[PDB]
């Protein structure tokens, strides 16, 4: 779903030769690791056993890590075009 | 009766319309390509293999719209309010002359439909070539009409306008060029 | 309880019909009980049986086994083209004309016709006479001109009734074909015999009380 | 009439005559459309006759919305009409009309949207449009078979 | 079906005046002769077994879920036979994998 289905290609309009900006990005990285809990805030985050979640009211949720490729392309007046591209590191 | 493709008709039609032959030769294949590649004939998809190829029905629709507008031009006497293009053509002809338009202009459908059906069932690429060839044949036949003199001008302008409309629609299906996306009256533009 | 249509009493339908005062048309289980007059003739089952057969509403559509809408005309009998399927109707048409010379195709007959083939099995099943059908139709729609063929002969011969429309029916918005379809609907739903609103009739046995000669109140069952 | 409503991420609540959907993918000729529904026009039998009757009636019945393109044999004009009607961000459908590139953008976007949206299980590309229409004709055949009892 | 010869479109009937002419939206008219003069009909015969169940009746001898009865097939002399009961009239049809159809269908 994340990779194939959620591709974004929209164009928005707001140096006076610039009329619109075409935002294009797509995710190619997604993994769901096991639930984690941060013990004393400054911890390395540790495994969250189900009973700990049940007793503390925490949600047995594993973090989702994402990484995307982004293409910011600006279309100017009279057809001049510039492309800004970035490789975005895996975040969560 | 045996049939055979002839590139002369497309060469002549391209010369008359002043656009390059590869533009008409690829009718139905305008999708997703810049008009520059259309005219240069770059990346022309191979001839159809299956009778389910959308190009066959695209060219058939083109020939159909040509014949439809031509028969509208022939039968102006029937219309209580004819389509705007035949009106623009024949606003300066009397009712008797409008009936003479039907009596004078030759039918051009021949047996296109049965032939195209058999060809598509049998050979899709041959059906595509036959539809292109028939459209060009009809256009040049109309443009080659010489008698009577008064209808020659009307027939010529009609044929030019109609083939230009067909090619214009085909180009309108093609990929848009660099253009201002603000013309659509809203903030956002999605693909 | 029965859930079949025409006698719908499932769940709360009948109590709702009573309490909510639904009008006559909205009632789904409308039943009428009628007693035979002259209670000598009321004692026997067969007489009640064909009285119930008499009272049943018989509409035209039930007697019909084929009906076709035709753009034809029978202005006099010149030649005229009909549907070549039902083109052999002229031979019996002439037979009708010579056997019924009181009535001739009226001058206002329109270019519309209906060819109806009678279900012989039903009209012999319910004892409906052809003359009854035709006189009821011509009395209910003089606005339409009806021609009937000879039918008493035998099997194999299909009883063909041809009905043509005259201008006075078209005299109304809507085109002529919708007028013809409307006329087909109107005469299709016409009543041949019976009573409006009755779908079925049946004979039942009731236990009724009557006084004898000597003042004794007996409960009769053979009524 | 017989109307086709397509609901997806792109489309919503829009009711379209069926023959219009058939002809904006090609084969604007209605004889081929009736053939795609009944699978054989030259065939005899009562089923084909009723099919033809109802389909012709549905074709000739007017529509409140798609009247301008009801009798249009031009595939491009109908595609542009639908793209105007269904696409957002097109609030004044006359300014972009002059620019041929805006018309090209709308038409190409609409055709890509329909390729993705109409009967995607048959395909999601341009070369599958005829087979999508064949399957749509089969669906209409099944529906009208059910109406036959 | 009447289709316009030039543009293959549906042509309305236009029942005028003494004859029938089929008129297209492009103006073509093709007239009408005899067999075009039927407008509509609705035959009364509650029977579709001839076409509604034709495929089903053909496939029945190969259907494993169909009921069988102990009778001999006159054509191939199998001693079992699949039995079909169709419609409101409860028409009983006996068929076999050899094509036997028992005078019905
Ligand atoms: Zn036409
Ligand atoms: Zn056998």
């Amino acid at each position: 779903i994340v990779k194939q289905m959620f591709n974004v290609d929209i164009t928005y309009k707001d140096d006076k030769l610039r009329e619109s900006v075409q935002i294009q990005f797509n995710f190619t990285d997604v993994n769901i690791e096991r639930p984690q809990h941060r013990n004393y805030s400054q911890g390395n985050k540790i495994n969250l056993l189900p009973n700990k979640a049940r007793l503390c009211g925490l949600s047995y949720s594993g973090p989702v890590n994402l990484a995307a490729e982004v293409i910011l392309t600006a279309h100017y007046s009279n057809g001049r075009q510039e492309v800004k591209r970035a490789s975005i590191p895996p975040f969560q | 009766e045996p049939w055979t493709f002839d590139y002369g008709k497309i060469i002549k039609t391209a010369k008359i319309l002043d656009i390059s032959p590869a533009v008409i030769e690829a009718i139905g294949a305008m999708e997703g390509r810049s008009y520059a590649d259309i005219r240069e004939g770059q990346g022309a998809p191979p001839p159809p293999t299956s009778m389910d190829d959308p190009r066959l029905m695209a060219v058939d629709s083109a020939v159909r719209i040509f014949l439809y507008n031509y028969n509208c031009l022939r039968h102006v006497s029937t219309f209580n309010k004819p389509p705007i293009h035949v009106e623009r053509l024949v606003k300066h002809l009397s009712y008797e002359e409008k009936e003479d338009l039907e009596k004078v202009l030759p039918n051009v459908v021949n047996e296109y439909h049965t032939t195209f059906k058999h060809l598509r069932v049998t050979d899709p690429a041959s059906a595509l070539l036959y539809s292109i060839e028939f459209l060009c044949i009809s256009f040049l036949t109309l443009y080659e009409i010489k008698e009577p003199s008064w209808v020659v001008n009307i027939v010529r302008e009609f044929a030019l306008t109609e083939l230009n409309t067909i090619i214009q629609s085909e180009k309108l299906l093609s990929k848009p060029g660099a253009f201002n996306f603000m013309i659509f009256g809203e903030d956002f533009v999605c693909s | 309880r029965s859930v079949a249509g025409g006698t719908n009493k499932s769940g709360i339908v009948r109590p709702q019909e009573i309490f909510s005062a639904k009008p006559v048309e909205a009632e789904q289980s409308s039943e009428m009980l009628l007693r035979l007059k002259n209670p000598e003739v009321e004692t026997n089952k067969t007489y009640a049986q064909e009285i119930a057969n008499s009272i049943e509403l018989i509409t035209f559509e039930r007697l019909i086994l084929q009906w076709h809408l035709l753009y034809e005309t029978y202005s006099s009998t010149k030649k005229n083209v009909m549907y070549p399927d039902f083109a052999s109707d002229v031979e019996w048409m002439t037979d009708f004309l010579e056997n019924h010379p009181l009535l001739q195709p009226p001058e206002d007959i329109a270019n519309w016709c209906i060819r109806l083939e009678l279900n012989k099995t039903t009209m012999i099943l319910k004892s409906i006479s052809l003359e009854s059908i035709i006189n009821s139709l011509r009395a209910k729609h003089p606005n339409t001109y009806i021609m009937h063929s000879v039918e008493n002969t035998a099997s194999g011969i299909p009883i063909i009734i041809r009905i043509y429309l005259r201008e006075s029916a078209f005299r109304r918005m809507a085109t002529d074909e919708k007028i013809a379809v409307n006329v087909v609907d109107k005469l299709l739903n016409s009543t041949i015999r019976g009573i409006p609103g009755i779908k079925n009739a049946n004979v039942v046995k009731l236990m009724r009380h009557r006084v004898d000669a000597q003042g004794k109140l007996v409960r009769l069952d053979n009524i | 009439a017989i109307t086709i409503e397509i609901n997806s991420t792109k489309f919503s609540k829009l009711r379209i005559p069926w023959y219009l959907i058939f002809r904006m993918f090609g084969m604007t000729g209605d004889d081929s459309i009736i053939e795609q529904v009944v699978f054989d026009l030259e065939s005899n039998s009562l089923v084909n006759t009723f099919m033809i009757e109802i389909l012709e009636k549905s074709i000739h019945v007017l529509d409140p919305i798609f009247q301008p393109v009801q009798h249009e044999l031009n595939r491009e004009k109908i595609i542009q009409f639908l793209s105007e009607k269904v696409s957002k961000f097109v609030s004044n459908p006359s300014a972009y009309k002059s620019d041929e590139n805006a018309v090209q953008y709308l038409n190409e976007r609409q055709l890509t949207i329909l390729d993705k949206i109409l009967l995607p299980h048959m395909g999601q590309t341009a070369d599958t449009r005829v087979r999508k229409l064949r399957f749509l004709g089969l669906l209409i055949h099944k529906i009208l078979l059910v109406i036959m009892n | 079906m009447k289709i316009c010869k030039a543009c293959s479109s549906c042509m309305v009937r236009t029942y005028v005046d003494g004859n029938i002419i089929f008129r297209c939206s492009c103006g073509e008219s093709v007239q009408g002769d005899s067999q075009n003069l039927l407008v509509s009909s609705k035959v009364y015969h509650t029977g579709e077994m001839e076409d509604k169940y034709k495929i089903f009746i053909k496939n029945a001898p190969f259907d494993p879920t169909n009921c069988q009865i102990k009778k001999d097939c006159p054509n191939c002399h199998l001693d079992y036979l699949t039995q079909i009961c169709i419609g409101s009239q409860k028409i009983i049809i006996l068929v076999c994998r050899c094509g036997y159809m028992s005078n019905r269908g």
